[PDB]
């Protein structure tokens, strides 16, 4: 327990100093500002341009030409802003859609990740998810995936199954390992090896049919007891 | 078979519309900054795209490997692991894929990027993939590779669809043989079919489609006397002359503008598709999943990926 | 210093047998960086580290510790 909370606390400390230290980390938040703002100082730069006509601003043409032509310019410059126009909110409606896909992904990440524990490999982080936290950031949600990962491995030698009185017996559930000399059964993600007995394995049938099976003497409880 | 991403392709304004044309780039001028943000939108298309597969395929910290010596329990990867023998470090399937797919040229200001990584890149990709789903079996997407027999690797995920190892360790030569004959009926049944890959012809084909139509453009007189700007330009004095140049601008834009959208609209749904991907190759391969018929019809085992050109071939 | 690439020409940077990871990309599988001479190299993609797990018929390899990481998305 206390190793398990120093490594958890020590890797919030981590991601919080990972966070103040380097600023690069939000693009994917920053981009959408910088889109949006991009596309609006765009549309209203586009006003000031002649589209073919004399001047961009339309009080000169009004105030320094007459009306029977003054009409086809100011006809000229509605049609080019109509246009740029249009070219905005077509570009927003997609943004827009855009947006809505990452949303939906957002809230069963959020639906999933947080309010469960998910079995979807590789998707609330890498290895093995333990849980989720989430904070909330402007214009958007930050997640902390808490995980799993296993460190140090080792060697084994090992045997689908085992005969002991011409039966074959398999592993409830775990694996048989051999550290060179003796035989044991382990749980196949953290190594503690168990004296093979009744409790941890079932028969099934004659053991002369499973490809590489190697005897060994499995324990029984009850003859002990019994004896006495 | 599911596709990953479409051509690269981007087209200059200035020198598509009216190029080689002094008089017409002044006409041009005044219409604002039209000519920047098409390139603007065509230049994060081409990024998505190179996004979208080095997303989906780039889910590895090492390069794994098999062992010289095939030993598997009597399955028999023979037809899609890599082949020295080949020039390119291909699968046999691989080669079928890439030859049963047939099919730049025009230079009117419209021009094609190569991907940012090559199909040898991918096919290794595919290769340290499925070496490590064989040999580690799931655990290396999690953490550090773990060997591990075949024949338990798959009583573990005998055990994962509910049913006891002892059902696989005493029917391996009956599985083995029904495995191997599944995957040369597969081979042959591809191998064999000239319709099986329609979902990534179909791309080729709408974007063949588009760009030949967007040059096709070019000939319409657009309510001018000619769709040719020197004769127009030799021909008429200027007074008339800008008149006449300004109604070719404005319908040529107009098409360009029409060619963006649609390339907007379905790169989004190509990147639709690539997450798609993305997610059941990180599912179906990197483990086995729960979820009914998402990874195959039945009870799911594993996958096995493959290339091809602009996607990506799911063995379930 | 000119180099011909399959994306183009490229001049200003030399051409390296190495390979290393990406730091700006180039095209058709090349890359550029600022090595450290103190100049820019232009090289090849490296895929990552070649690796090759010891597989053997009757071996298998069993964590014995655990690390929990907090990844943040
Ligand atoms: C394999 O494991 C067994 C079980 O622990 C080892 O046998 C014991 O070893 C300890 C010392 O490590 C002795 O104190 C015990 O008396 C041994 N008990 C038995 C029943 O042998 C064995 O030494 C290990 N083998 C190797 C090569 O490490
Ligand atoms: C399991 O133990 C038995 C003996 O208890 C071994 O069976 C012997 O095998 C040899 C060679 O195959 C035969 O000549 C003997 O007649 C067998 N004896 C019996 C009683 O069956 C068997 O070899 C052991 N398992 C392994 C994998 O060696
Ligand atoms: C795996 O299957 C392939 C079939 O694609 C086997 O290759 C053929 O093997 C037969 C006899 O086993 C030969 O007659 C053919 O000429 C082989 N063809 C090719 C293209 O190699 C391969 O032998 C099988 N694997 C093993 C270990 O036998
Ligand atoms: C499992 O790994 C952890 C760290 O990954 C080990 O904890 C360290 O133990 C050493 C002593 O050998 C201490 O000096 C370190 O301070 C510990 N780390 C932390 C973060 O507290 C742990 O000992 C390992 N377990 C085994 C059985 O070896
Ligand atoms: C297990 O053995 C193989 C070959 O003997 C070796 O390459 C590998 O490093 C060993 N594993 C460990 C954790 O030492
Ligand atoms: C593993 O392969 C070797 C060949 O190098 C073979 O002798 C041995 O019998 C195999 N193991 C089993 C359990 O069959
Ligand atoms: C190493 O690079 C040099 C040029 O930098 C080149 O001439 C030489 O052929 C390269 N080495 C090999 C083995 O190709």
């Amino acid at each position: 327990q206390k190793l398990i909370a120093n490594q958890f606390n020590s890797a919030i400390g981590k991601i919080q100093d990972s966070l103040s230290s380097t600023a690069s980390a939000l693009g994917k938040l920053q981009d959408v500002v910088n889109q949006n703002a991009q596309a609006l100082n765009t549309l209203v730069k586009q006003l000031s341009s002649n589209f073919g006509a004399i001047s961009s601003v339309l009080n000169d043409i009004l105030s320094r030409l007459d009306p029977p032509e003054a009409e086809v310019q100011i006809d000229r410059l509605i049609t080019g802003r109509l246009q740029s126009l249009q070219t905005y909110v077509t570009q927003q409606l997609i943004r827009a859609a855009e947006i809505r896909a990452s949303a939906n992904l957002a809230a069963t990440k959020m639906s999933e990740c947080v309010l469960g524990q998910s079995k979807r490999v590789d998707f609330c982080g890498k290895g093995y998810h333990l849980m989720s936290f989430p904070q909330s950031a402007p214009h958007g949600v930050v997640f902390l995936h808490v995980t799993y990962v296993p460190a140090q491995e080792k060697n084994f030698t090992t045997a689908p199954a085992i005969c002991h009185d011409g039966k074959a017996h398999f592993p409830r559930e775990g694996v048989f390992v051999s550290n060179g000399t003796h035989w044991f059964v382990t749980q196949r993600n953290f190594y503690e090896p168990q004296i093979i007995t009744t409790d941890n394995t079932f028969v099934s049938g004659n053991c002369d049919v499973v490809i590489g099976i190697v005897n060994n003497t499995v324990y029984d409880p009850l003859q002990p007891e019994l004896d006495s | 078979i599911l596709p990953v991403s479409m051509t690269k392709t981007s087209v200059d304004c200035t020198m598509y519309i009216c190029g080689d044309s002094t008089e017409c780039s002044n006409l041009l001028l005044q219409y604002g900054s039209f000519c920047t943000q098409l390139n603007r939108a065509l230049t994060g298309i081409a990024v998505e795209q190179d996004k979208n597969t080095q997303e989906v395929f780039a889910q590895v910290k090492q390069i794994y490997k098999t062992p010289p010596i095939k030993d598997f329990g009597g399955f028999n990867f023979s037809q899609i692991l890599p082949d020295p023998s080949k020039p390119s470090k291909r699968s046999f399937i691989e080669d079928l894929l890439f030859n049963k797919v047939t099919l730049a040229q025009k230079f009117n200001g419209l021009t094609v990027l190569p991907p940012l990584l090559t199909d040898e890149m991918i096919a290794q990709y595919t290769s340290a993939l499925l070496a490590g789903t064989i040999t580690s079996g799931w655990t290396f997407g999690a953490g550090a590779a773990l060997q591990i027999p075949f024949a338990m690797q798959m009583a573990y995920r005998f055990n994962g669809i509910g049913v006891t190892q002892n059902v696989l360790y005493e029917n391996q030569k009956l599985i083995a043989n029904q495995f191997n004959s599944a995957i040369g009926k597969i081979q042959d049944s591809l191998s064999s079919t000239a319709s099986a890959l329609g979902k990534l012809q179909d791309v080729v084909n709408q974007n063949a489609q588009a760009l030949n139509t967007l040059v096709k453009q070019l000939s319409s007189n657009f309510g001018a006397i000619s769709s040719v700007l020197n004769d127009i330009l030799s021909r008429l004095d200027p007074p008339e002359a800008e008149v006449q140049i300004d109604r070719l601008i404005t319908g040529r834009l107009q098409s360009l503008q029409t060619y963006v959208t649609q390339q907007l609209i379905r790169a989004a749904e190509i990147r639709a598709s690539a997450n798609l991907a993305a997610t059941k190759m990180s599912e179906c391969v990197l483990g086995q999943s729960k979820r009914v018929d998402f990874c195959g019809k039945g009870y799911h085992l594993m996958s096995f990926p493959q290339s091809a050109p602009h996607g990506v071939v799911f063995l379930h | 210093n000119v180099f011909q690439t399959r994306a183009g020409c490229l001049i200003g940077a030399e051409h390296v047998n190495n390979s290393y990871e990406c730091d700006i990309p180039i095209g058709a599988g090349i890359c550029a960086s600022y090595q450290t001479s103190q100049s820019i190299i232009a090289y090849t993609m490296s895929l990552g580290a070649e690796n090759s797990v010891a597989y053997s018929n009757n071996s298998i390899a069993i964590p014995t510790n655990f690390t929990i990481s907090v990844t943040t998305e």
